[PDB]
RNA sequence: UUGGAGUAGGCCAGCUCAGACCGAACUCAUUUCCUGCCUUUUACCGGAUGUGACCGUGAGUUGGCCUGAAAUACUCCCUAAUCUUUGGAAACUCUCUGGAUAUCCCAGAUU
């Protein structure tokens, strides 16, 4: 069998270079670009501004995120009208 | 207007005239009847033994004594001499 | 056989398209093995900078202007709030050939239709400004040559196909914006450098001396769309 | 089309077999003939692609599809032969009851359609018999037709083998002005006269270099064929016209006056 | 199912509720114009009541398009289903009706 | 009808970083046009009707940025035609792509110096029968005397396999000689930094093509589909060697 | 003479059929007209505007015998003697599915408009198929021994009122399929069978020229015949006409094969109106269920006239 | 469904050769009595007769036929006998057919000793024409000119190459009415080989730079003809010098004299080098270069470096710096 | 008259110019074959009067009617005549 | 992985569209002009210009014919080794913060 990549997961492929905005299993909001992002949704932010549940307010710089631990993602209108969303009929 | 119920109730009045076909011999009009009503009427007048209570069996019965009223059809497997196919220019014995 | 083969490598066609003549079926073939253009875009996404990265270049490589300015900072980060200043250097005449839509590159701002805008020339200054003149940005297309796509904004950084700005532009414009809100002036880009000569000599004249004004006209819009092309009046009056 | 392996089924006169020969150079050291009949198929070829047309042949009716809805038609498979057997019997009955109803039974008509008197005719029966020129351009094509389905005869009596028998079909479409009077009768014809003179020269010279001798023999007839089958095209619509009219005189009678008659040059 | 609305209820309790996209084998949740709902139960012990009413309020927030991690969904419920006449050959025509009908 | 959003294709617009500016340039017929057939073919919904085409027109190359009369006529380019197209990368993610099309006769290269003005870099189609040409060389020294971005993309390796007919390992050797006279013009353009401009498959900005053919591969890219094939390969260092 | 609608005319005529009429149906909205025929086809007009042929189905392979609309106007189910009926979404002009098992001629069908949806046919084959529209199987089927030729539902939803050979009207309940009872005094065979839009009695017209309107509450006497309208004789086909009630109620339609449509008054019994207009026998004649005068009357004169009633 | 008309409908059947063939012979001249209600129609038939010609003789067999059978329309009257059938070939097949007799007929008229060509025309004036039935119903025909194939070298046509429709009965076509064709390789190559005396040579499209349409279109609006093409009437016989007398530009001493303009030169720029271009047509301008060469030796294999290619040399790619 | 009556008017002469322009038509282009496909009966109710001698009512009458099949090859039957044209209508009083 | 909707091939006939390439092919007529040849016409020369016809073609659609096949099948729509569904769980104390505030309780966070 071929293996195919999953909506989500090519979603984010094509999320890679905007200002997304995430949030993980400690509770813990972190915003900013994107650089990299795997199959196993392994990623990675450059600008990171930080809102941790214990009310921990902090921005860095190149912060690395396991898929494992985060929870979920969010993404532009744009990446809403993106055209893996039409169904090519094959 | 003209074709409600109480315009065509009433009749003209008058006495009639003492002294309108659009044919020299009546009064023809185009319709527009069925293929298959005019075919099945036309067969009732036409075909013989119009009506009659007549069932399928005897439909078979009939055909068969015409069946051998006419002459011997043949086997078709004999191409020349006697025996041979003639099927339906059969005649009809008389 | 040819199923066999491709089935071994997971390429898979239509029986028909199998039998299909060798030209379209090796396009097939190509297209099931090697897939979209996914390596040009890699390639170019890798060795190619964005408008982002190549303003600063194109900026003090064509620009006549101090480099320190706002308008200057603008330009230099592809800002789309910033003032409109497109960079024209093609135009493109229309479908019944009466007008020149003028194709450029935005720099700064949004260009939108219905904009009031100054086309400079190629020989505008501040104390010599009979180079500019004041205009309305009218259409405002994604060029697609086949097609152009009408859009309500094209913002800076891209490529922008307008109408409206046509008759002032004779090779090369700078469309600015009417008043920038610094207070600040107005610098043309630089001139095309073309890397060869205009050698070849050729005199017109018109069959009808009555029709010349429209040998006129032809000349000046022959000027505009060839970028190359020299015309000018021999003293004897002869077109050249 | 060697480069496809598929495709669709054209018809038999719609392939030329040496339209590449006079579309590409003419190759060194040919007569001054040859060089003049490369030209002229140029110019045919030309002449063809300047005035190519586009109607809307929408409203057509098939002619045989139309004759197959009726009932006095039907179909059946035979023989090439047999079939042309019967279109010449068919069309000598033609006008040879043409002929008889129009008491002119002092004109003999042969059966290689010449037409002749069988007496010394006087001059009002010379006027009665003077045909025209739907009359004899059928007869000259059923004259043609005639030879061609002969030559096809012959070789199937066992009179000629295959061999003569394509190099007497190449001899008739080459010699149609030789062999009929149907130039005499519509003129444009000399146009296809000399197409097939043309191809006969570059025919000729391809097939007759080195060890192929000079005379008969050559029965490469296609391109000459082909001539006459879009002569016919073209003469269908004229000839069914003039015939109708023909006929429409013969079975109703000639209209005298009554459309007008324009003012020609003789009477101004 | 695609393109339905969603109420998606995560495992420490959580809502996220809008517009679903797609999915995948590992049942990965996008889902759009986002608006997501905690359940805190907040003590808003009145001052004039002993009695601490525990009032569940949940919170809204939009966010736009969610991408859900699919080892963290619960539940999924249903909300709401998703929001060549060529003309023919007749004529009418303006008639009478006839010149009697007797009975 | 295209195959991809055209909100979508201006809200990337809106974004001007995965925005590239680019300009095909190169010698006459070396398949510029040709590439950008390729490209539309990939976004445009217009195979079914070139597929209603019969006869020669069948057969008649699309040139779908050649739209002049002259061009239509003539057969090559004479304006500068350009594009924006939502294309694909590897990972998936689109991006825009402004992309003229310049012509490649040796008298209209003032069409070119109008779209070298406009672009921020230039791929170089380079037909890998004929090689280096006279445009090819003085759109080379154009373009790095203005100091634009450079990728080059090797055409026609059809012309390799069926009109050479020549062995695999001659292909090589012939490749290589079409990139190497490439960065001979480069090196002899700029003397002592031509190295720091160098073309070569192996860091990636070198395309092999086929247009006609609709395809093209860089040596990371066909190592990718080694790794998408066979599983588990290290693409970057595959390619490199 | 007064003008008493927002038609054109006081009378159109809708020409187009290449075949006997056979069915014609109002909107339940009274804007648009769907008509089978014999040419195996439905046309789909609009009344208003002017008048347009907006739609034709085809993909019958007989005569369209029935034709009826959804409870909205989207969806339009239509029996048919190829065996089939069908139902056709009209915002596409396209067949949805095509409903099989019947083994005859299919002369009737009516649909269920209130409740839940359902569709019901009678057929040649002794049969009353019970057919949900989103199945091509049968729900039920009522297995009688004679042909059925006019079905109608109650307002209620669940009794069958249908008549066929056996001139009687068999009302029918559909949880025990099986027959209530049955209305007789007709003669010849029943061509329609329609419930009054109030819904307490049952206009039924048969082959022998009598309109017969009948009680349909379930308080009533031994003998449930209310009226026998006449005035509407049957010709020489034996067709299956079709007659309507007024949307008010108060009056009465029937074809008549002398190309008349015949009105009377359901309450009273007098001759209303004895419209002409038609060469053929009258197949179908139908009030305006938005309570306009409008009255079409569809014949096998592969046409139909649409008139108000002043 | 069996009855949408009011009958039972069914096609329209072949009768048997036998039935035409009764039908022309009862008739034959027609002379006897019984047939003057059909004379009326016969004669009328004549105005159709010019398609019974055109049917027939397309219809006509080749030379690698003996016989052929073709459907015919014909009248119950015997009048006209119309051939209902188009000649519809695969082009290939037809190529390599014709170029077979091509090479054939040469060989036999190299062969032959005295070739006697046949009489035209093979009948006498006097002569009644002769009877299906009685002279050619069931006689032996003799042999088509056919080429003598190779069993193996031209084995992938052997079995159908001279087939009447070769391949109808076969998945090569689309059905008995011959409208779409597929082939093999072997087949098409076998079939290219065997129509190598009529096939073109030309692989360039550069060898008809200016001696094509639009060239020739635009020699006739120049009126000027190109070396080996046509030549017409002029399109414009309306300029001359001296209407165009001494204004502005006719100045020998003004204009400055290379060697001459060619007339290919004028057709192939008609917009620089003629002051009046009305008419002409812009031709194709060039194609790259075809470097395919044609491989003699029949044992080399596909992919090889030929020797009239120039060779790739290590110090010819040198990479430099 | 008003732009109704006008266009009433331009309907009416519209159709019987435009039939007579179909006779002229096919009259001027004879269609090729003279047969039609489109063969259908028409039907007629025939009502009929009395008889000649007799005043017995008899049986409603339904016709079949349909255009014969004639043969294509078949040239017009009848030769045509010459007949001098019949005086005018009675001439008008002469209003001077 | 499925339910929903589908049913073969060949051939014949009709209808509707299609050229900018219906047609990798090629004829005829004719309008208005120009040239030529010509005692008048027809039959002609060869250029322009439009306008018809004829020999053909494709796609869609509808009906029929021929040979099969027959709850078979195909056709679409749609679908336990770490890193994710084969687990560090489950339970609840202690401490801290907030509400309540004398506590109980509860929330958040931590072990
Ligand atoms: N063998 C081969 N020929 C090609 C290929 N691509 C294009 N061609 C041919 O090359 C010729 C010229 O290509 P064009 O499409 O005109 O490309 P171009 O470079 O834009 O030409 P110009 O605009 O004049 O510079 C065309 O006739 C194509 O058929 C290819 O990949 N392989
Ligand atoms: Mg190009």
């Amino acid at each position: 069998m071929t293996s195919s990549i999953g909506i989500p997961i090519k979603l984010l492929n094509e999320a890679q270079g905007h200002i997304v905005t995430l949030e993980l299993t400690t509770g813990q909001t972190y915003r900013g670009k994107l650089i990299e992002a795997e199959d196993n949704m392994n990623v990675q932010l450059k600008d990171i501004t930080v809102t941790a549940r214990d009310g921990r307010v902090s921005h860095l710089e190149q912060i690395y995120i396991r898929g494992s631990h985060v929870r979920f993602f969010i993404v532009p209108d744009m990446l809403r009208n993106a055209p893996m969303f039409r169904s090519r009929n094959v | 207007v003209p074709y409600t119920g109480e315009n065509l109730a009433r009749p003209s009045y008058g006495p009639a005239n003492p002294f309108k076909n659009n044919v020299l011999t009546g009064h023809a009009e185009e319709m527009y009847i069925s293929e298959a009503t005019f075919r099945a009427k036309h067969r009732a007048v036409e075909a013989v033994g119009g009506g009659v209570m007549r069932s399928n069996r005897e439909m078979k019965e009939v055909n068969k004594r015409l069946r051998e009223m006419r002459e011997d059809k043949g086997s078709a497997t004999i191409a020349d001499g006697e025996g041979a196919y003639i099927g339906p220019w059969a005649r009809y014995k008389r | 056989d040819l199923k066999r083969t491709l089935s071994k490598l997971g390429i898979f066609l239509k029986p028909s398209q199998y039998k299909a003549d060798p030209k379209v079926l090796m396009k097939l073939v190509c297209e099931q093995f090697f897939g979209p253009s996914t390596a040009f875009v890699d390639m170019v996404i890798k060795h190619i900078p964005s408008p982002l990265e190549a303003a600063e270049k194109k900026l003090e490589r064509y620009y006549t202007g101090p480099l320190d300015t706002k308008i200057a900072e603008s330009m230099k980060n592809c800002d789309q709030n910033g003032p409109l200043v497109v960079h024209v250097t093609k135009l493109f005449n229309t479908i019944d050939a009466k007008s020149f839509y003028a194709f450029g590159r935005v720099m700064s701002g949004i260009a939108r239709p219905g904009a009031d805008v100054r086309v400079l020339g190629e020989g505008y200054t501040l104390d010599d400004e009979e180079d500019m003149v004041v205009s309305r940005i009218s259409d405002v297309f994604i060029a697609e040559t086949r097609y152009n796509i009408p859009t309500d904004g094209v913002p800076a950084g891209n490529f922008v196909l307008l109408g409206g700005v046509d008759n002032s532009i004779v090779k090369t414009a700078t469309i600015v914006d009417k008043k920038f809100d610094n207070g600040e002036d107005a610098y043309v880009f630089k001139p095309l450098s073309h890397f060869t000569e205009s050698v070849l000599k050729v005199a017109v004249e018109p069959i009808n001396p009555s029709e010349l004004p429209k040998m006129l006209d032809g000349i000046r819009k022959i000027n505009k769309s060839y970028p190359l092309i020299t015309t000018k009046v021999e003293e004897s009056g002869e077109h050249i | 089309p060697f480069d496809r392996r598929s495709g669709r089924m054209v018809r038999a006169q719609d392939v030329p077999l040496i339209k590449h020969w006079y579309l590409e150079h003419c190759p060194p050291k040919q007569p001054v003939k040859v060089r003049v009949s490369y030209q002229k198929l140029l110019k045919t070829y030309v002449l063809n692609e300047l005035h190519r047309k586009r109607p809307k042949s929408m409203q057509k009716q098939s002619l045989l599809r139309t004759l197959k809805q009726t009932k006095f038609f039907q179909q059946t498979t035979i023989d090439w032969v047999e079939a042309g057997l019967q279109v010449c019997r068919q069309g000598f009955n033609m006008l040879n009851l043409l002929i008889h109803r129009k008491n002119l039974t002092y004109l003999h008509l042969d059966y290689n359609f010449n037409l002749k008197p069988v007496k010394t005719l006087t001059t009002k029966e010379r006027k009665k018999s003077r045909f025209g020129n739907a009359f004899h351009l059928m007869r000259e094509i059923l004259r043609l037709t005639k030879l061609i389905v002969d030559a096809q005869v012959q070789y199937r009596l066992g009179n000629i083998d295959a061999f003569q028998l394509a190099d007497g079909i190449h001899y008739a479409f080459n010699h149609v002005g030789q062999l009929t009077g149907m130039y005499r009768y519509k003129y444009k014809l000399m146009h296809q006269i000399r197409s097939c003179k043309d191809l006969k020269h570059l025919i000729y010279y391809r097939f007759n270099t080195g060890p192929v001798g000079k005379g008969p023999g050559c029965g490469f007839w296609a391109p000459s064929w082909r001539v006459w089958l879009f002569f016919m095209r073209g003469i269908i619509p004229l000839l069914e016209r003039w015939l109708g009219n023909l006929l429409s005189r013969q079975f109703e009678g000639r209209h005298s006056k009554g459309v007008a008659k324009t003012v020609t040059k003789q009477r101004v | 199912y695609i393109n339905w609305r969603m109420r998606v209820t995560l495992n420490d309790g959580r809502q996220m509720t809008g517009q679903m996209l797609a999915f995948d084998k590992h049942m990965n949740l996008v889902l759009a114009d986002t608006e997501e709902f905690r359940k805190t139960k907040r003590m808003q012990a009145k001052p004039n009541s002993s009695t601490t009413q525990t009032l569940i309020q949940e919170e809204k927030r939009t966010l736009g398009l969610t991408i859900v991690r699919g080892a963290n969904i619960i539940a999924l419920s249903v909300e709401s289903p998703p929001p060549t006449l060529t003309a023919g050959p007749g004529v009418a025509r303006p008639a009478g009706r006839g010149a009697a009908a007797p009975i | 009808p295209v195959y991809f959003d055209r909100g979508f294709m201006t809200d990337l617009m809106n974004f001007p970083e995965q925005i590239r500016n680019i300009a095909l340039a190169g010698h006459l017929h070396h398949g510029k046009t040709a590439f950008m057939d390729m490209l539309v073919l990939e976004t445009h919904a217009i195979q079914e009707r070139l597929d209603k085409r019969t006869g020669k027109k069948r057969d008649e190359q699309l040139r779908y940025t050649d739209v002049h009369v002259i061009e239509r006529d003539r057969g090559l380019s004479i304006k500068a035609a350009p594009m924006s197209l939502v294309l694909s990368s590897t990972k998936g993610k689109s991006h825009l792509f402004n992309i003229i099309d310049t012509p490649g006769h040796v008298d209209f290269v003032d069409e070119v110096a109008a779209a070298f003005r406009l672009v921020d870099g230039v791929c170089l189609v380079v037909d890998v029968v004929e090689g280096v040409q006279v445009n090819t060389e003085q759109i080379i020294k154009h373009a790095v005397l203005e100091d634009i971005p450079l990728t080059l993309i090797i055409n026609k390796m059809d012309r390799l396999i069926l009109e050479l007919k020549i062995p695999p390992t001659d292909a090589y050797f012939k490749l290589k000689h079409v990139i190497e006279e490439v960065n001979t013009v480069i090196e002899n353009t700029i003397p002592g930094r031509g190295e720091s401009k160098r073309l070569s498959p192996e860091k990636g900005n070198v395309l092999f093509a086929c247009t006609s053919m609709g395809w093209c591969f860089t040596l990371q890219s066909f190592a990718k589909m080694y790794s998408e094939s066979y599983g588990g390969v290290n693409v970057e260092e595959f390619a490199r060697r | 003479t007064p003008r008493t609608s927002n038609l054109k005319a006081p009378l159109m005529e809708l020409s187009g059929h290449t075949g006997e009429i056979f069915t014609a149906k109002f909107d339940p909205t009274g804007t648009l007209i769907a008509s089978g025929s014999m040419d195996r086809t439905i046309m789909l007009w609009r009344v208003y505007g002017d008048c347009e042929n907006y739609g034709v189905l085809n993909g019958h392979k007989a005569a369209i015998l029935d034709l009826q609309w959804s409870r909205d106007g989207d969806i339009l189910f239509s029996a048919s003697a190829d065996m089939h009926l069908a139902s056709w979404d009209l915002t596409t002009g396209q067949r949805i599915r095509r409903y099989i098992g019947h083994e005859e001629i299919i002369n009737a069908m009516d649909v269920t408009q209130r409740g839940e949806e359902l569709l019901i046919s009678g057929s040649d084959d002794g049969t009353i198929g019970i057919w949900d529209p989103r199945t091509k199987n049968a729900v039920d089927y009522i297995e009688t021994d004679f042909p059925i030729t006019a079905v109608a539902v109650s307002e209620a939803g669940n009794e069958i009122y249908s008549g066929g050979i056996d001139n009687d009207i068999k009302v029918w309940d559909i949880r025990k399929k099986a027959v209530v009872h049955t209305m007789l005094g007709h003669n010849d065979t029943i061509t329609t069978l329609r419930v009054s839009p109030d819904g307490q009695q049952l206009l039924s017209y048969a082959m022998d020229s009598t309109a017969r309107t009948w009680d349909i509450r379930p308080f009533a006497p031994t003998d449930r015949h209310i009226r026998t309208f006449d005035g509407a004789p049957l010709g020489l086909e034996k067709n299956l006409i079709r007659g309507s009630w007024s949307k008010d109620g108060k009056k009465i339609a029937v074809g008549a094969g002398d190309g008349t449509v015949v009105i009377w008054g359901s309450d009273t019994g007098k001759l209303l109106y004895k419209l002409p207009g038609h060469k053929g026998t009258v197949n179908c004649a139908e009030f305006a269920p938005d309570g306009a005068p409008i009255i079409l009357s569809a014949s096998s004169d592969r046409t139909m006239l649409l008139g108000e009633l002043i | 469904e069996k009855r949408k008309g009011g009958f039972v409908e069914t096609q329209k059947a072949d009768m048997p050769p036998e039935h035409l063939r009764k039908i022309v012979k009862d008739i034959g001249d027609v002379s006897q009595k019984k047939y003057t209600s059909d004379k009326r129609s016969y004669l009328g038939a004549l105005k159709f007769m010019p398609h019974a010609v055109l049917k027939l003789l397309e219809n006509m067999p080749m030379p690698w036929e003996a016989a052929r059978e073709v459907k015919v329309l014909y009248h119950v009257n015997g009048c006209l006998t119309l051939v209902n059938e188009i000649p519809r070939v695969i082009e290939p097949v037809f190529f390599a057919q014709w170029g077979s007799m091509w090479r054939t007929m040469r060989k036999e008229k190299s062969d032959r000793r005295l070739f006697k060509r046949m009489r035209f025309p093979p009948f006498d004036d006097e002569e009644p024409p002769l009877s299906w039935s009685e002279n050619i119903e069931d006689v032996e025909p003799l042999e088509p000119i056919q080429m003598e194939l190779d069993e193996d070298e031209d084995a992938a046509v052997y079995e159908w190459f001279y087939d009447h429709q070769p391949l109808i009965d076969t998945p090569h076509v689309n059905g008995p009415s011959y409208k779409r064709w597929n082939l093999t390789l072997p087949q098409m190559a076998n079939l290219y080989r065997l129509s190598e005396p009529l096939v073109s040579d030309v692989v360039d499209p550069n060898y008809f730079y200016l001696f094509e349409l639009k060239s020739f279109l635009t020699a006739k609006a120049l009126n000027v003809a190109l070396p080996g093409g046509p030549r017409f009437e002029p399109l414009y016989k309306d300029i001359d010098p001296n209407d165009e007398d001494f204004g502005e530009f006719n100045a020998m001493d003004r204009i400055i004299f290379r060697n001459p303009i060619r007339t290919e030169t004028r057709v192939a720029y008609p917009y620089l080098y003629n002051s009046r271009p009305r008419s002409v047509h812009l031709s194709w301008h060039s194609y790259p270069q075809i470097v395919y060469t044609k491989t003699e030796d029949p044992e080399l294999p596909a992919f090889y470096f030929d020797t009239s290619i120039n060779p790739i040399s290590s110090r010819a790619v040198a990479p430099k710096n | 008259p008003s732009k109704e009556e006008v266009e009433a008017t331009a309907e009416r002469t519209k159709n019987a110019l435009a039939a007579l322009v179909s006779g002229a038509l096919a009259a001027q282009k004879p269609k090729n074959v003279q047969v039609n496909t489109k063969r259908e009966a028409t039907f007629v109710k025939y009502t009929p009067s009395a008889q000649m001698g007799n005043n017995t009512k008899k049986q409603e009458r339904i016709i079949k009617i349909v255009e014969r099949q004639r043969d294509p090859m078949e040239p017009p039957k009848f030769k045509h005549k010459k007949i001098p044209r019949g005086p005018p209508s009675p001439p008008p009083p002469v209003m001077h």
